[PDB]
């Protein structure tokens, strides 16, 4: 089970 | 005008670095909703105003069975609030983490609903840009609800392009890791990764170092378990084609390429959109305040409270517009 990913911008 | 004390605040469902999401009861109706509460200060500091405004504006007009519906969008002096339908089934991330892998049939069911939603968005010239397991959720019946429209772009038709370096590292299409602009095919790559995870039980590419990870996305061949079906392999190979022009769904017909692919041979796409298909897993929620399909990490946490400062595309209500 992978760790929680986090979205990002520029 | 709608305000904060129009709702009861029950449990933390998810937390972010911008804010938090909470299970709420609408006082005036007794009905249950999810509320995403962002802090204006953090948004303004990160120069992410256009994106947050986009998220509301896109939600204000979209209507589709597999997209989360927005009830209210309002703001206070220092907070932005989205009030949307509570997906009782929780995140697909929670389920895949617990079960490790889904069968090809189950993955086919979820993929068909994601494709249906992506067709719809792309037909409206909207590119979603953040397809991932955390942003795919299940409602009480077990149908897909795409959530989080914070990185959407509008006005993107045919071969229109975009310049913002955004998304989620592990899901970034290889062309987004290059200079200059990219097209709407990035969504189909996104699908590819989630399809890959659902059937192969891991990301196709992974490293905690992003430099290493971005090299993998651009350079590395995807591997398949031996037992995977040829059309499963074919679909993943097609969706995860590094070249967007050769990628499945990357042509002018958009979703039609993916829909006609042999992996979905046994799928009637009108049955999909009409919800005629039977979910393979049905959330066993015993009440409206049941949060079993959310992580204890969040639900165990108690709920504390940490001039024209106005955002000009909010203050929406589903009953009014
Ligand atoms: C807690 C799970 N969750 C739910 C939800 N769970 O049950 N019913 C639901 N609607 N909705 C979520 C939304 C959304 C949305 C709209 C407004 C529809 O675009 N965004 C999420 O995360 C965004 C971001 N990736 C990290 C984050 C998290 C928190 C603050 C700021 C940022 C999580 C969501």
């Amino acid at each position: 089970g992978r760790p929680r990913t986090t979205s990002f911008a520029e | 005008k709608v305000t904060m004390n129009d709702f009861d605040y029950l449990k933390l469902l998810g937390k972010g670095t911008f804010g938090k999401v909470i299970l709420v009861r609408e006082k005036a109706t007794g009905r249950y909703y999810a509320m995403k509460i962002l802090r204006k200060e953090v948004i303004i500091a990160k120069d992410e105003v256009a994106h947050t405004v986009t998220e509301s504006r896109v939600l204000q007009n979209t209507r589709h069975p597999f997209l989360t519906a927005l009830k209210y969008a309002f703001q206070t002096h220092d907070r932005l609030c989205f009030v949307m339908e509570y997906a009782n089934g929780g995140e697909l991330f929670f389920h895949l983490s617990r079960e490790r892998v889904f069968t090809e049939e189950r993955a086919r069911f979820y993929g068909a609903e994601i494709v249906s939603a992506l067709e719809y968005l792309h037909s409206r010239d909207v590119v979603y840009r953040d397809i991932k397991l955390e942003n795919l959720m299940l409602d009480k019946d077990g149908h897909i609800k795409i959530t989080d429209f914070g990185l959407c772009k509008e006005g993107i038709s045919d071969g229109a392009t975009m310049k913002t370096f955004c998304g989620t590292p592990e899901y970034l299409a290889p062309e987004v890791l290059e200079d200059n602009d990219y097209g709407r095919a990035v969504d189909w790559w996104g699908l590819g990764v989630v399809m890959y995870e659902m059937m192969c039980g891991r990301l196709p590419f992974y490293n905690q170092d992003h430099e290493r990870l971005f090299e993998l996305i651009l350079m590395e061949e995807i591997r398949f378990p031996r037992t995977l079906s040829p059309e499963a392999k074919s679909l993943l190979a097609g969706l995860l084609k590094k070249d967007p022009k050769q990628r499945l769904g990357g042509g002018p017909s958009d979703a039609k390429e993916v829909m006609e692919h042999r992996f979905f041979l046994s799928i009637n796409w009108q049955d999909v959109v009409q919800k005629k298909l039977l979910p393979p897993f049905k959330p066993q929620v015993t009440s409206e305040v049941d949060t079993r399909y959310f992580d204890d990490e969040f639900t165990a946490q108690s709920i504390t409270i940490t001039q024209r400062t106005h955002f000009p595309q909010f203050d929406y209500s589903a009953s009014i517009r």
